[PDB]
RNA sequence: GUGGUAAAGGAUGUGGCGCCGCGAAGACAGCCAGGAGGUUGGCUUAGAAGCAGCCAUCCUUUAAAGAGUGCGUAAUAGCUC
């Protein structure tokens, strides 16, 4: 689930990731597909 | 910032209320069952302080924080400073140590102590117990 | 302090080499990469680098620096080694001595033959794992026969190394 | 022919003492004040192994169960004895497939029905611009009311559209409406005019008005049922 | 406690140079004894946060000068927010203006109940009172709740009292919620 | 909505800049150099504010409803002199003053004051309580 | 004998199959009708909250005895008190007479490891965040 | 490959800047054993006696004091913190 936008920690915890200049954020939880990108 | 002030100072004294000094480094066995020790004060005494593990540097030479004189005994691992003047130390001291080994992985190891002031030798320590 | 304080036993060979630090060991004789901005200190054969500056891309190359070298000895004292164990109620595998085997696919020339430091070891009819000069691509080919059918979200049929307490969900239910 | 899964007719008690008077779900509309339908139960007696009971007490409060007598059999081996009251119909759908997977299809069942007096049922129907529609509505209980809503109310649409009025036929269950389910001559005249674009617009627009008042029936039953 | 370093400029072009410096306009005041020192951002602007200041006196520092000044005008941003000049008077012999602070500690007569909250009233009093003067002016209130509140008819205040405002404007408010 | 009783019926134009100032009850919000907004968005904020205090912690709305918009009548053309309504909306330039004390305390709103900063047509800005003011 | 397990409860209930059922049951746990000797505590003590607990074995020896309560429910027995059946916590008297507490409890220490010093004056306020004798 | 015509909002992008957590009787971690000792619900009691739908507003230890963050159903376990 790339989402266009918004991303803001909902596995809770969370981390902000940087990578291939891409960014975005992974947790526990595969049901957690933060990239904005 | 948390100096030497509150929260370390009134620790200074059931070690200072008179000098009867005792202490012990457990702490390997759960505080669910580790209470066993921590009430076996009263059946050691009254609800003495008997295994209280004070912090190290904040009791791990508690005699820089108050003049006790040097408690040379082991930094290692935590320090209960033990008031046992704060209970009532004799033959009592076998029931906190005796506990100690029968229960847990040594529910109460063997520690530095001083009755009334100057240490006694911590090889002696079993043997002062009664 | 804690940014630079490695011991370093075997009667390592490492000293360091215009980008690349000598080593010796099982077999050893390795080169790690490195940017000569930083260089290390070796006398007798110490690890305490020092750094060019401390901006923070050198900072973080602190650590490459560090990271990278210090297992590189580690490496070297044994046959560096991960340990590994795929295990499920339809598979097997055989160390053959010279081919892979295991069986997932199922219908299965499975094998690709062993790189190079890389040794199978086979323990247990599970617990198959690897070990040699590497980490990293120990870390690498291991997932890479791991990266042959990995998960379950049900079932355990899982290839693992010591594993992650698998995660664990309903299929239809249970 | 066509499965309709369950056909429970229950038995309906009428209040000034009408006995069951033949229930079913289109026998004599809604007269007088139901007496909140009424009927029997089935109680739970069905060994199991191992601990399945977790998902069998949930799924089991298909219709506010109620735990008759938990059981466990004793010198056995996880096999338990769980009981619950129930209705009979509704015993009947969603429950077989979920018997065995709720339990992985280990142990059976076996019970005699049980329960009467009060048991809320209500009676959902549905709405369809004509009125009755075809013939559904039964009693919905345990907020079943929007729970089959959106399922059997969004018929698709009845196969077949039937003129372009779009008639909204809701679901009249017992509302307050519940369940939420043309020419193109107007671009002719093209490049201009968003005046005689709306003269000729209205031109229909006013045979909507006339059409599905006059256009009597628009009633396309009788095609799937489902 | 403040102080401030003085600069001859005033009116137009420095200020926004030292605005630019974050150094501040300012007020020196003095019963027609007037000047215009300046002042300069943050600290002195932390000394705007102290609550009791813009009421509780304060005593800028000049090379020499020890006195205690009270805030009354003061310029306000709308490029943004923070202010665009603050100003000042020092006391002179019969102090006068004193729009005196107010914190409210009023009886929770209606949140355990009704639930309507205390909604404030005037923030802080504008009381005359010559160099006798208490931080927390305070009004206890145990009529409130619903809508309709009661009216300051009680002021009750300390040594230097005086209905300087009007002869009472309402104590408070509270807010009902469903007419309830 | 919230209008009524015309004096006229349409105004003309303008917008460039203005002035409102500190808060009512050290809960609120403010913004920039604002375009007109429409009413239902306006009152769309205690709209949107009302479910999330407590889903009822009372608030004071704020700005009061403005100007008259139409496209004539739809799309057609031009000919008309200039007249019709619907839509109303604020005067909006040096970053009003949004008004929003309540008592609901904290976060609550803080984020619903994000829910009305993700609302609303323009960027905007959040603020409490700072540095008082007086009036006769 | 020693094959105890985890299983904590409440009792003076003549009715062990709607609770105490699914504990041991396929788990372990044989025979059924503790209720007889149920009696054997149930007719007066263990409305303190004071559970047997039974042990494992082959069968399920009886019902018997009953182990005392660290409970938050114990030092205040004389009442069961009356607050908190609509809505926990609030209004509905905090309060009734100081010593009813401590004056029914002071013998409040049973079963724990080793000793506690005091039931009563020098510990009976702690449990009020665990309830409300506060 | 920013120059390279775009908003919104995301963004431990990065830079330096002032404001506030250094507690060298030494921290936030990262670590490792504990991770509470009378800390157990009157309203569900289908169990909650934190870890579904129902109060947290006083003591015992001081190792700290989780009124208890956590995964959930026979309470509960059992792993965090």
């Amino acid at each position: 689930m790339k989402v266009r936008a918004s991303v803001k920690r909902i596995c809770d915890k969370c981390k902000v990731i940087r990578r291939h200049g891409r960014v975005y954020v992974i947790c526990e939880n595969p049901k957690h597909k933060q990239r904005q990108g | 910032k948390r100096n030497v002030e509150l929260l370390a100072t009134l620790k200074e004294n059931l070690e200072r209320a008179q000098g009867s000094f005792f202490l012990v480094n457990y702490q390997g066995l759960p505080a669910k069952e580790t209470h066993a020790l921590r009430q076996a004060l009263k059946q050691n005494g009254a609800r003495l302080f008997v295994a209280k593990n004070t912090l190290i540097r904040l009791a791990l030479k508690e005699l820089g924080l108050p003049e006790l004189d040097g408690l040379q005994g082991p930094s290692a691992v935590v320090f209960y400073e033990d008031p046992v003047a704060a209970a009532k130390t004799l033959v009592q001291f076998a029931k906190s140590n005796p506990k100690g080994i029968p229960q847990v992985k040594s529910g109460l190891l063997q520690g530095q102590i001083l009755t009334a002031k100057d240490v006694e030798a911590l090889a002696e320590l079993p043997t002062m117990d009664e | 302090i804690g940014r630079l304080p490695i011991p370093v036993p075997k009667g390592v060979s490492v000293e360091v080499a215009p980008g690349r630090v000598k080593v010796k060991g099982p077999k050893g004789e390795l080169e790690v990469p490195v940017s000569p901005e930083m260089r290390v200190v070796v006398e007798e054969g110490v690890v305490r680098v020092e750094r060019p500056s401390d901006e923070r891309r050198h900072k973080s190359l602190h650590g490459l620096t560090r990271t990278l070298i210090a297992n590189a000895v580690k490496g070297v004292s044994e046959g560096y080694s991960k340990e590994l164990l795929i295990k499920g109620i339809g598979y097997r595998a055989r160390l053959v001595g010279r081919a892979l085997e295991l069986t997932v696919g199922f219908s299965h020339p499975v094998v690709v033959e062993p790189p190079e430091g890389i040794t199978f070891e086979v323990p247990e009819p599970t617990r198959v794992r690897v070990s040699g000069i590497d980490k990293q691509k120990v870390g690498q080919v291991a997932a890479n026969i791991r990266a042959i059918r990995k998960p379950s979200a049900y079932h355990e049929k899982g290839i693992y190394y010591a594993g992650e307490p698998v995660r664990l969900k309903p299929g239809k239910a249970g | 022919l066509i499965a309709t899964a369950p056909s429970v007719v229950y038995k309906v008690r009428l209040k000034s003492g009408e006995e069951v008077e033949v229930h079913n779900p289109a026998d004599l509309p809604d007269p007088t004040r139901i007496e909140e339908i009424l009927e029997p139960y089935v109680k739970l007696t069905i060994f199991t192994p191992e601990e399945y009971v977790g998902s069998l007490m949930q799924l089991l409060q298909e219709k506010r169960g109620r735990l008759v007598n938990m059981n466990y059999l004793p010198g056995a081996q996880k096999r338990v004895e769980l009981v619950y009251e129930a209705p009979f119909a509704e015993i009947l759908y969603d429950f077989h497939d979920r018997l065995k997977s709720v339990s992985r299809g280990y142990a059976s069942m076996d019970y005699e029905q049980a329960g009467y007096r009060p048991g809320d049922l209500v009676k959902v129907n549905v709405l369809v611009h004509g009125e009755v529609v075809d013939a559904l509505t039964f009693i919905a209980h345990r907020e079943k009311a929007y729970t089959m809503a959106r399922a059997i109310v969004d018929k698709l649409a009845e196969v077949i559209p039937r003129q372009l009025f779009e008639v909204p036929i809701q679901a009249a269950i017992g509302g307050k409406i519940i369940a939420r389910a043309r020419k193109d001559v107007l671009a002719k005249c093209y490049g201009g005019d968003v005046t005689r674009k709306k003269k000729l617009l209205e031109k229909q627009k006013e045979g909507k008005k006339r059409l599905k008042a006059i256009g009597k029936v628009e009633v396309p039953q009788e095609a799937f049922l489902a | 406690m403040e102080y401030r370093l003085k600069a001859y400029y005033r009116e137009g072009e420095k200020p926004s140079a030292l605005r630019r410096a974050g150094k501040l306009p300012g007020v020196m005041y003095n019963r027609h004894l007037n000047r215009k020192v300046y002042v300069d951002l943050v600290e002195f602007d932390k000394v705007f946060r102290q609550a009791s200041i813009h009421h509780v006196i304060v005593l800028e520092l000049p090379d020499g000068q020890s006195l205690p000044t009270l805030v009354r005008q003061v310029n306000l941003d709308k490029r943004r927010r923070r202010p665009e000049h603050v100003d000042f008077f020092v006391l002179s012999d019969e102090p006068v203006e004193m729009y005196v602070p107010l914190r409210f500690v009023g009886t929770p007569a209606g949140v355990r109940a009704g639930g309507v909250l205390q909604e404030i009233h005037r923030d802080i009093l504008v009381k005359v009172s010559p160099r006798n003067i208490p931080e927390f002016i305070e009004v206890d209130v145990s009529g409130l709740e619903i809508g309709d509140s009661l009216h300051a008819s009680d002021l009750k205040l300390p040594p230097g009292v005086e209905l300087a405002v009007s002869p009472e404007e309402t104590i408070a408010a509270v807010v009902p919620p469903e007419d309830v | 909505r919230m209008k009524y009783r015309k004096q006229q019926r349409g105004r003309l134009k303008g917008a460039t800049k203005g002035g409102d100032y500190v808060a009512f009850g050290d809960y609120g919000l403010v913004a920039l150099e604002p375009a007109w907004i429409t009413a239902q968005q306006i009152e769309a904020a205690r709209v949107a504010m009302v479910r999330h205090f407590r889903r009822g912690g009372k608030i004071f709305i704020r700005i009061f409803p403005d100007k008259p918009y139409t496209k004539k009548p739809l799309e057609v053309r031009m000919g008309k002199g200039k007249g019709n309504v619907e839509g109303y909306v604020a005067v909006v330039k040096p970053g009003r003053v949004m008004f929003e004390v309540a008592g609901v305390t904290e976060e609550q709103a803080m984020e619903a004051l994000r829910i009305a900063g993700h609302k609303l047509p323009i960027k905007t800005k959040i603020v409490r309580r700072d540095a008082y003011d007086e009036a006769q | 004998v020693v094959a105890v397990v985890k299983l904590q409860l409440p009792a003076g209930k003549a009715t062990p199959a709607p609770p105490v059922g699914p504990a041991l049951g396929q788990h372990g746990a044989n025979i059924m009708e503790f209720v007889k000797a149920f009696n054997a505590a149930t007719a007066n003590m263990g409305d303190a909250i004071v559970p047997v607990e039974i042990t494992i074995y082959a069968d399920r020896s009886f019902t018997f005895v009953t182990k005392t309560p660290p409970a938050s429910y114990l030092i205040r027995k004389a009442a069961g008190l009356e607050k908190g059946a609509h809505k926990p916590g609030r209004e509905k008297v905090g309060r009734i007479t100081w010593e009813q507490v401590l004056e029914i409890a002071k013998q409040k220490m049973p079963d724990l490891n080793t000793t506690d010093l005091e039931a009563a004056a020098r510990m009976i306020a702690g449990s009020a965040r665990s309830m409300g004798v506060e």
